[PDB]
């Protein structure tokens, strides 16, 4: 059971789940054409979390792609793992986003969701056991922040008690691919907070920096960004795929990490990662893997964990090891740096592993962390849309879809009460 | 799918839809006759050119544009060139009199009778689209027709459509090189009407693109088809997200949205790069920072505007062929690193940029060069408000003269729109002021 | 190695309409198999030559006049572009190669000029292009309409224009010259709605003819195309006309879906009664054969008549022969093929000159030195699997879909006895003792059974032997009293059967197909998925270990012979364990092999729907 349902929002949420359900695919050692052709019995043991039974012993993926302006859609279904998906889960409009929120949550957004909503339900009973949502997310684009938040207060409203993660991309800090970027930010914070369990936060800035210096890669193409993703995404649900002399269920991770209902923003890492060099110097050691997550490089989101304090944390390994090791592992970092942890509690880690490794490789790791840094991304966002507010720039374009300016107050205020709840647990 | 209209009114605007028209049945391969080869299901190739085109029944391509026009030299002479065949006579538009750089004679007098046929050929234009991205003009500013009939087009365009977006190449009256002597007048009385129901507006002028094809393609003897050739060169840049692939696609409503902060800046300014001949593509390397260093200067501008006595409110950016977004990334944050560039603080971002993988195409016996990179910049900078000005100082001018107003009130006019618009004129210029 | 002379294939590419062809004043039979053409002697009924360039199946096939290069089209799958390729004659190999109709190939012909080559797209993508056969391009391209066409032909002179005929539409498309274009010019029959099937033209371009599923045989005109006569007078073809074809005296051989072979002679006649009024088609010969006829070609004899190669749908090859002069028309069954997906092999046991072949509609009988086979005891609608010889020489056991075993003679006669429910659904394999008292059935939902048989009483005992998985295949020791069961879980398992214990062996890493004793040993000798044709021991062991589908051995242990998913056969010197004489060409997923204990050959049998055999020799 544990049958998990999938959501693509958006050009980047559409694009890195092309590789996300390219990756799965291969681990689980199914062809393009939907067949099976791995070698153990563990691959069809839990494939039923990722995928649908078929005629003629064929596996189609649960996913489900939404995004306005259907152009790239077009792409996925040309890509090689295309013919996978079920072409009636491809629900798109013809108009295009404009980056603006409203209208991907106003107006084009409640066109959509009577069809999207209608897929979902398709596919929420064919779970015997419906473990949970997941969702991947940009919010600086009109669609992914727009559609995902009005998609994703129409799942909380009809499906409360089940779980709703979210792989949200996060704007940028320094860059600004787009222009009324932190607008589409904060208005989708104002939905997330109330109708989300957990919220993982990634930035393509430090994921061009683990790009650049430690696999030494030259030219990053996105396929690589989404190459790294699809790997934390697939490293979460080797619990519920894989055998684990540790197993950890995603509810167990929330109640794990979240000791209140509204700090429930994360943050990732993976390993192991070296470049065709150093592999063959380095060797595969629970020393190695734990050192290389606990840095603060590896962390995705745009965030030095040193400036704030680990309120919670977590490990994911997966290959034949010793678990002693990593239980003194996370015992020996909880002490030394014993600044960047709390003292209410007592042990904030989680060590879970799995039986069964990667693909290629023998051993691996991930690393969860709901630290009090993550609140520095949301001081820049709240800058940025409280300096163009306070000039009511571009602003036009969000009334023009019957907003008012409330709503860009509260989303404000729930951001400043947000960032300030995450200062009182920070004691320095 | 994404189609959209490209009208070209008065003289300069069926110039520049010859070249733009040249380049289009170009990068696709269609030839002059309609069709190209490979054309049925055996070139396996669709969405191509839906943008700019309409098969027929079978084999031909017709261009989805409009030729107006009230002197009839010009029309009747693409009816007599090469590029005859490919132009339904539905769209080739004509009068037997012309304007005369009078704004009555193309808005009050003439105009008013053949709009209707405009109008007509639209809506049986308009239907043939499924989504239509946006209207494309083609004006310029400084003459009868332009001034007088595209005005009149706006208006019946806004009241017809509304909800849909308006976008217009304008060519403006440049401060030292001027071939009329009227042109204040006209301008004036254009600036105004458009803007109530423009949306967007691109400035440009020749006098500038005099100086890049000078500097920087050295050719000593520039006429009226180079700057067109340019001009081509610039919005297949843009389209080619609408009509291509490549990372981070931009389409009209997304680019617009993120340009115009408020409903009246919405004057833009634009630049190319690189612009160089076949020898200094052999001595050149053409790296992504150097392309997008260029752009942004102020001598490659088309437009004679000092952006150094302003402030960026925002930009945009279309590179072509081979770039990977990182080095934009990486070419952006150098600028952003630079002094002479400024930005008005409520904007701490400011960059829409974009990439598409197919390359800028060539035009055979054309004087630019084969590339794998290009780059296009537009900025709303507050900066363009000084060559609005200095039209604002010869309306006064001679309006104090009257020097000339005979012939408007003579075409059905008065004095009051001469005042109504001058303040227009000052109301747009203090807004520029009110965004320190 | 690979030295394996190929003695002998039978096979035949029964539905592939139009597939039979006869090399133009050659001595040569063009047909397709599996996924490859054969190319036998027109008399010696052993010289074959096979092209194998095709990677699924070949779907249409044409051959261009004077005996020059022929085309052959080919299905793929859902979204894999067909692959038409042309190959050569008086060299017997590729020419070129190319690529379109993303589902499959429809139909495929030459023009009277063997420049122009022209195809037409699979059910979905029905487009009509033409290709140059210089180079290997396409010149032209459109998609006729959306009822799609089912048939083209180029006209025999004016190699120009071409004729197409679908669901409810027929053209004639002429080339143009000055573009890339081909003009087509649509038929008008009056308030005519038919499907028309087969289309011939005429020597001259005068009338074409086109079978229809109502069973008429429209000819029309085609200087304009318009429509001129019904078809055949005196009644109607049953299933609707198929195989059409042209006899050069101006008349038609016509064949429908039921096997009705008939000649219409069709020269415009008037109607006797009403004089300004034609009559219908007249029949000069009519003869039945046995099935739906699907190709027809010609053979000039020219001392009575004509003699036609007729392929029908159920794989039977038959030659014609009619004389006009006294309208005399003779049938004759050449070469008989296999249907579809022959599912078991069989020897009689201590008998190297006769086997017995399990298919899906029915039991077939053939023998070692011609193919010429004896007998087919017809079951209608359910199939056989693992047809079992009972041991010493006796009944012949079959295990069918049902559910059901039944027992047939050497005649066969009447059904010997019907062990009915053996298995919950789909008995799958099935063994006997050395004494033919006990008949042992793994059925496919996991399960063993045997059954005691006494002479004329038979006993129905209760073993119920549970199995992890469906029983791929059942081994007994001739030599004692033992078994071993395989399995679609692989744990082959050894039953004692003295007292049905479950001597519990085990062997898993993966699900097994064929399992092989060595003979008077504790060896074993397993095939599964993965590639492992491991040796075990009787006594709990593993000798040694090295996709696989089905095996064999020889009197002693000399060379384990072997194929599988690949479609190759491998020898082994078992105790030595190379791969000498290695065998190849064999176009499907090979199902069984034999080894004909007191000769040296080996038969092989796959989905395809063909046998091969081959020679024996082991270093
Ligand atoms: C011979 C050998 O061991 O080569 C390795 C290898 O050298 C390295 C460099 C691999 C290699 O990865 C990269 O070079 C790479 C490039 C861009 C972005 C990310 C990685 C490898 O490609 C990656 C690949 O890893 C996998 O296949 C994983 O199982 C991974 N699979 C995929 O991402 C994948 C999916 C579909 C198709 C192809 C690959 C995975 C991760 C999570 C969950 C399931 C599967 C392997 C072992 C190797 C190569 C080939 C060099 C590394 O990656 C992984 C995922 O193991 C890079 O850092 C590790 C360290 C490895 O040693
Ligand atoms: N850059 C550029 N400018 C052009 C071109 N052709 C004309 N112009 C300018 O257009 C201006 C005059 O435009 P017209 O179209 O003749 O004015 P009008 O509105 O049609 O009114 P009438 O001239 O009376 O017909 C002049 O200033 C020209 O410099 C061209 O091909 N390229
Ligand atoms: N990891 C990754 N991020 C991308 C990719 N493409 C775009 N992004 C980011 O996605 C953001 C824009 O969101 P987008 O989906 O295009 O706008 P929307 O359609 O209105 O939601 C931008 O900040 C891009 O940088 C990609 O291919 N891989
Ligand atoms: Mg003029």
């Amino acid at each position: 059971m544990r049958e998990i349902v999938h959501i693509q929002g958006g050009q980047c949420g559409n694009q890195i789940g092309a590789k996300f359900w390219e990756v799965v695919s291969d681990e689980h050692g199914i062809d393009p054409t939907g067949t099976y052709h791995g070698d153990s019995d563990l691959q069809l043991e839990r494939i039923n979390v990722y995928f649908n039974e078929a005629t003629g012993g064929r596996y189609v993926p649960r996913a489900i792609l939404m995004d306005l302006e259907p152009g790239t859609m077009d792409s996925v279904r040309s890509g090689p793992y295309g013919q996978i998906f079920r072409p009636d889960n491809f629900v798109f409009g013809q108009t295009g986003a404009g980056n603006n929120w409203a209208k991907g949550h106003y107006t084009e957004g409640a066109e959509l969701i009577d069809s999207v909503l209608d897929v979902v339900r398709k596919e929420a009973e064919s779970c015997d056991c419906l473990q949970g949502f997941q969702v991947c997310h940009s919010l600086g684009g009109g669609t992914g922040s727009g559609m995902g938040t009005l998609l994703i207060s129409k799942i909380r409203e009809e499906y409360p008690d089940r779980m709703m993660l979210t792989f949200s991309v996060v704007p940028s800090p320094k860059v600004s691919d787009t222009v009324v970027e932190p607008y589409n930010a904060t208005l989708s914070v104002h939905q997330l907070v109330e109708n989300a369990d957990e919220c993982m936060v990634l930035d393509n800035e430090a994921l061009y920096d683990i790009c650049f210096r430690t696999l030494k890669l030259t030219t990053p193409t996105f396929g690589d960004l989404n190459h790294l993703i699809s790997a934390v995404m697939s490293g979460i649900t080797c619990c519920l795929r894989f055998p684990g002399q540790l197993n950890a269920d995603l509810r167990k991770l929330a109640v794990n990490l979240i000791p209140f209902p509204r700090l429930h923003f994360f943050m990732v890492g993976f390993t192991p990662l070296t470049s065709r060099g150093s592999q063959q110097y380095r060797a595969l050691t629970v020393p190695e893997l734990t050192q290389q997550m606990w840095d603060a490089k590896n962390m995705m989101c745009a965030a030095d964990p040193r400036h704030g304090r680990y309120l919670t944390a977590s490990a994911l390994f997966r290959g034949r090891m010793s678990t002693k090791e990593v239980d003194e592992q996370m015992l020996n970092v909880q002490n030394k740096n014993s600044s960047y942890f709390v003292e209410w509690i007592p042990n904030n880690v989680k060590s879970s592993v799995c039986d069964i490794p990667p693909k290629g490789l023998k051993m691996s790791a991930t690393f969860i962390g709901n630290s009090t840094a993550i609140q520095e991304m949301f001081k820049r966002v709240s800058e940025q849309f409280t300096a163009m507010f306070r000039r009511k720039a571009f602003l036009h374009w969000y009334t023009g879809e019957g907003m008012d300016e409330m709503e860009f107050t509260e989303a404000e205020s729930n951001m400043n009460d947000l960032v300030s709840e995450y200062q009182q647990y920070q004691d320095a | 799918m994404r189609e959209v209209i490209s009208i070209h009114i008065g003289q300069a605007g069926i110039q520049v839809g010859n070249a733009c028209w040249e380049l289009y049945c170009l990068e696709h391969g269609i030839q002059p006759d309609g069709q190209m080869p490979s054309d049925k299901t055996i070139g396996g190739g669709d969405d191509a050119f839906n943008t700019f085109f309409s098969e027929t029944g079978a084999g031909k391509h017709v261009p989805r544009c409009i030729f107006l026009d009230l002197e009839p030299t010009v029309v009747d002479e693409v009816r007599t060139g090469t590029y005859r065949q490919l132009f339904h006579p539905e769209q080739l538009i004509s009068g037997k009199e012309d304007a005369a750089n009078n704004f009555a004679r193309g808005h009050y007098t003439i105009g008013k009778e053949i709009v209707d046929l405009a109008l007509d050929r639209i809506r049986k234009l308009a239907d043939n689209c499924t989504g239509l991205q946006g209207f494309l003009v083609f004006n310029a500013v400084g003459g009868g027709t332009g001034s007088g009939l595209g005005s009149l087009l706006l208006e019946r365009l806004s009241v017809d459509y509304g909800k849909k977006s308006k976008l217009g190449f304008t060519v403006y009256p440049s401060p030292q090189v001027s071939t009329a002597v009227v042109e204040p007048y006209n301008s004036v009385l254009s600036t105004h009407s458009l803007l109530e129901h423009t949306d967007v507006a691109v400035m440009l002028d020749n006098e500038a693109i005099y100086d890049i094809c000078r500097r920087s393609l050295d050719i000593e003897r520039p006429t009226y088809t180079n700057l067109n050739r340019l001009i081509a060169q610039v919005i297949s840049s843009l389209t080619a997200s609408l009509r291509f692939d490549g990372a981070l696609n931009v389409d009209i409503t997304e680019f617009q949205t993120n340009l115009v902060p408020y409903p009246r800046i919405h004057f833009m300014l634009s630049s190319y790069a690189p612009i160089i001949s076949a020898e200094k593509a052999y001595h050149e390397q053409l790296s992504v920072a150097e392309i997008t260093n260029a752009a942004f200067e102020p001598a490659s501008m088309m437009v004679k505007c000092d952006p150094r006595h302003g402030k960026y409110m925002a930009c945009c950016l279309m590179y072509r062929g081979d770039v990977v977004p990182k080095d934009v990334n990486a070419s952006v944050a150098t600028i952003k690193t630079k002094r002479t560039i400024q930005f008005v603080d409520w904007c701490p971002t400011g960059f829409k940029c974009g990439i598409n993988y197919q390359p800028p195409t060539v035009v055979p016996g054309g004087d630019l060069a084969k590339v794998q990179r290009a780059v296009c910049m537009i900025s709303n900078s507050t900066a363009i408000g000084e060559i609005f000005s200095r039209l604002d100082h010869k309306f006064d001018l001679m309006y104090a003269k009257r020097a000339f107003v005979h012939w408007y009130v003579g075409e059905g006019m008065e004095e009051g729109e001469f005042s109504e618009a001058r303040e227009d004129l000052a109301a747009l210029e203090k807004d520029f002021e009110e965004v320190g | 190695a690979e030295p394996l002379v190929l003695n002998s294939v039978i096979g035949f590419g029964g539905a592939i309409e139009n597939g039979l062809i006869a090399h133009p004043d050659g001595r040569t039979i063009i047909y397709p198999l599996g996924s490859t053409i054969v190319l036998r002697d027109r008399a010696d009924p052993r010289s074959q030559e096979f092209l194998q360039g095709h990677s699924d199946k070949v779907s249409c096939l044409a051959l261009s006049r004077s005996g020059r290069y022929l085309a052959s089209g080919q299905i793929t799958y859902m979204g894999f572009t067909a692959d038409i390729i042309i190959w050569d004659l008086e060299s017997k190999q590729l020419i070129h190669r190319m690529a379109l109709h993303k589902v499959k190939v429809q139909a495929l012909d030459f023009s009277c000029d063997e420049r122009f080559l022209a195809s037409l797209g699979g059910q979905d993508d029905n487009a009509l292009v033409l290709w140059d056969v210089a180079s290997g391009n396409a010149i032209c391209g459109s998609p006729c309409n959306t009822n799609f066409t089912n048939c083209v032909k180029f006209f025999n002179n004016s190699p120009d224009k071409l004729i197409t005929a679908g669901n409810f539409n027929m053209n004639v498309w002429t080339y143009d010259a000055g573009n890339n274009k081909l003009r087509p010019t649509d038929a008008t029959l009056g308030t005519l709605k038919r499907v028309f099937k087969s289309v011939v033209v005429d020597a001259n371009d005068e009338y074409a003819y086109c079978g229809t599923t109502t069973g008429d045989v429209l000819q029309i005109a085609l200087e304009r195309v318009l429509f001129k006569n019904t078809g055949p007078a005196k009644g109607n073809v049953q299933m609707g006309v198929t195989a059409t074809c042209e006899v050069p005296t101006g008349d038609i051989l016509v064949g429908g879906g039921d096997g009705s072979l008939q000649v219409l002679r069709t020269v415009p006649e008037p109607s006797s009664t009403n004089p300004k009024l034609l009559r219908k088609m007249p029949a000069l010969a009519g003869t039945k054969v046995e099935g739906a006829i699907t190709s027809i070609a010609l053979a000039d004899m020219n001392a009575r008549g004509f003699t036609f190669f007729v392929g029908t749908a159920m794989c039977n090859i038959y030659k014609v022969t009619y004389e006009p002069a006294t309208s005399r028309l003779k049938e004759e069954l050449v070469q008989t093929a296999h249907n579809d997906k022959i599912n078991g092999m069989a020897f009689p046991n201590e008998y190297s000159e006769v086997f017995a072949t399990c298919g899906t509609g029915f039991i077939r009988l053939w023998h070692l030195t011609t193919c010429r086979e004896l007998l087919r005891i017809a079951v209608p609608n359910l199939e056989c699997f693992c047809i079992a010889f009972t041991t010493d020489g006796s009944a012949i056991l079959s295990g069918w879909s049902d559910g059901k075993i039944r027992a047939f003679g050497p005649q066969s006669g009447k059904i010997i006895f019907t062990i009915n429910d053996a298995h919950q659904k789909a008995v799958t394999a099935i063994a006997s003792t050395a004494d033919s008292s006990r008949i042992l059935s793994g059925g496919e939902e996991g399960m063993v059974r045997v059954w005691r048989i006494g002479r004329t009483s038979q006993t129905l005992e209760a073993s119920m032997k549970d199995h992890k998985g469906p029983v791929n295949c059942i081994r007994i020791k001739g030599s004692g009293d033992e078994c071993v069961s395989a399995s679609s879980d692989g744990s082959c398992i050894l039953w004692d059967l003295h007292t049905f214990k479950r001597r519990t062996s085990l062997f898993a890493n993966t699900f097994f197909k064929s399992v092989v004793y060595h003979p008077d040993e504790s060896q074993l000798v397993t095939a599964g998925t993965d590639r492992k044709v491991t040796y075990w021991d009787a006594y709990d062991g593993n000798a040694i270990r090295i996709e696989v589908n089905a095996l064999a051995v020889d009197r002693d242990g000399e060379a384990l012979v072997s194929g599988g998913g690949d479609k190759l056969v491998k020898l082994w010197g078992y105790d030595e364990g190379h791969c000498y004489f290695v065998g190849v060409a064999h176009s499907g997923a090979i199902t069984a092999v034999g080894v004909t204990p007191d000769k040296q050959r080996i038969v092989s049998v796959g989905t395809e729907g063909g046998i091969f055999i081959w020679d024996y020799q082991r270093p």
